[PDB]
């Protein structure tokens, strides 16, 4: 399918001098990079995080990011010290690209101000977001005309360098991105939904890739009352899921929990509710 | 304008709560904004020192999410919880870890 690579930046401007910045790089949902803010360097979280880019290339991308951080902070604190009332505030930047089915790339550069969409880089121009009015239009006017050279750099980063690096990363980490990790399932009893009523819980943890199918079933008829939880993260790149169901005490025998996952190579996981039926 | 989103706290173990075997306790704190949050893993009330967390990240709505996790050996005498404090919380919110 489609695969993306993103660089996220989170800036918190507290007062006219202090301003913290965080940044990280993500291949889909896997963090591949961090940013050490003291040294201002890229932290390569995997052996293959270099992604077929030379040390001279990555060293210059570091220099670029350091200067971008310097200038961006400089200009925002310049405009913001004009009204100390705004402090504190937050700016979030999600940049990067996405390869579509067929190899067509599409680049993103989106900016949010205080958790609300501020502006975007659509096609080749800065488009302000509907919602933020004055600030979105002012930042767009400054970007579309004054801070030029920044626009051309954004275009070439998200449209040229980002897809090359993404494919370099995908090739460098082929054995980790294409990995398949089998889940472990187990049954348990949650809190009673009512007197006489019984709560069955099915846990499926430690599986990668993320897509998974979990259901409570009576043979082949899957129960429709089962409540699927959220697919939550584990450390070391696995996922967790919880499927619950409340049933009449007496109708619980015969029910089972079925788990389908790509790693199970066909033979699915089936766990029958036993309760206190086995001596 | 500014949006403020209350954090969503979910506590779950990596493996079944095999009472006596090593395991990992995970507190997933998602969907909050702004970014400044205070997350602590508590064993019987006191804060656990050896705790680790993912790098800060945000979803598509720009709301942040973190994964705090610690290695632990569960015992019948111990209770575990996750306590987060955010601007959208008057008093710190504590979610205890159910055996399940
Ligand atoms: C890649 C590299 C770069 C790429 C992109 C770069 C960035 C992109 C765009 C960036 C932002 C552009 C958008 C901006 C829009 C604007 O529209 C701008 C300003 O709008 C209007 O401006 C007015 C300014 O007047 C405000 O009115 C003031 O409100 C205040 C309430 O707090 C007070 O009421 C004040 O009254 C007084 C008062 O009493 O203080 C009266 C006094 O008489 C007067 N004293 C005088 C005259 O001497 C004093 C005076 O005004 C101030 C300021 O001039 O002077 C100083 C002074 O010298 O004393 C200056 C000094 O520097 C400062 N001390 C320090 C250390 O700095 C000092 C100090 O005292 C205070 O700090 C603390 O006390 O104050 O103010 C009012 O004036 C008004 O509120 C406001 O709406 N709106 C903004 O939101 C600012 C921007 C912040 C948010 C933006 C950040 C996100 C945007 C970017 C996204 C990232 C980039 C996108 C892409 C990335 C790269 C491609
Ligand atoms: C700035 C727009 C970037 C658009 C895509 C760039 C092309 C990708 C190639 C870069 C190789 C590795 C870069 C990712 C790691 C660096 C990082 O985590 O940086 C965040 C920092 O700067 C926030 O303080
Ligand atoms: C500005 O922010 C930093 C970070 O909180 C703090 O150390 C500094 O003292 C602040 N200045 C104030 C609150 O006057
Ligand atoms: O397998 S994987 O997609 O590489 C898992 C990524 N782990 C992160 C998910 C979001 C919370 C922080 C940890």
């Amino acid at each position: 399918e489609h695969v993306s690579f993103h660089v996220i930046q989170i800036f918190s401007f507290v007062n006219q001098s202090w301003a913290r910045g965080q940044g990280s790089g993500w291949l889909d949902e896997l963090q591949t990079h961090g940013w050490d803010s003291e040294s201002g360097t890229i932290i390569f979280l995997h052996q293959w995080s270099k992604g077929q880019f030379s040390n001279e290339e990555l060293s210059d991308l570091e220099l670029l990011f350091r200067f971008y951080l310097f200038g961006l902070t400089r200009e925002i604190q310049d405009h913001a010290s004009q009204d100390y009332s705004k402090y504190p505030f937050e700016v979030q930047v999600k940049a990067g690209c996405e390869l579509h089915s067929g190899g067509s790339p599409e680049g993103f550069f989106q900016v949010a101000f205080n958790g609300l969409d501020l502006l975007s880089f659509q096609q080749t121009t800065w488009v302000p977001s509907p919602g933020c009015g004055s600030l979105a239009q002012s930042v767009c006017h400054l970007l579309n005309h004054q801070y030029e050279g920044v626009t051309e750099t954004v275009y070439n980063l998200i449209r040229s360098t980002c897809p090359r690096f993404l494919l370099g990363l995908l090739d460098a980490g082929k054995m980790y991105v294409h990995r398949q990790v089998r889940p472990e399932a187990w049954l348990s009893s949650g809190p009673s939904p009512g007197p006489g009523r019984l709560q069955l819980v099915c846990h499926v943890s430690g599986f990668y890739p993320k897509p998974v199918w979990v259901m409570w079933m009576r043979g082949e008829q899957e129960q429709q009352g089962t409540q699927l939880g959220d697919i939550l993260p584990n450390a070391n790149g696995t996922w967790y899921l919880r499927a619950t169901l409340d049933v009449a005490d007496g109708e619980a025998a015969g029910l089972s929990c079925r788990v389908k996952h790509s790693s199970l190579e066909g033979q699915d996981i089936i766990l029958y509710w036993r309760g206190s039926l086995v001596p | 304008a500014a949006i403020q989103r209350t954090p969503k706290i979910q506590v779950y173990s990596r493996h079944p709560a095999e009472n006596g075997k090593s395991n990992f306790l995970n507190c997933y704190v998602s969907g909050f904004h702004p970014s400044d949050i205070e997350v602590d893993l508590l064993k019987n009330g006191e804060r656990i020192e050896k705790v680790e967390h993912s790098d800060l990240s945000f979803s598509k709505d720009w709301s942040f999410y973190l994964l705090y996790y610690t290695e632990f050996t569960p015992t019948e005498k111990d209770e575990y919880a996750c306590r987060v404090n955010h601007v959208t919380l008057s008093q710190p919110k504590i979610v205890k870890w159910d055996r399940d």
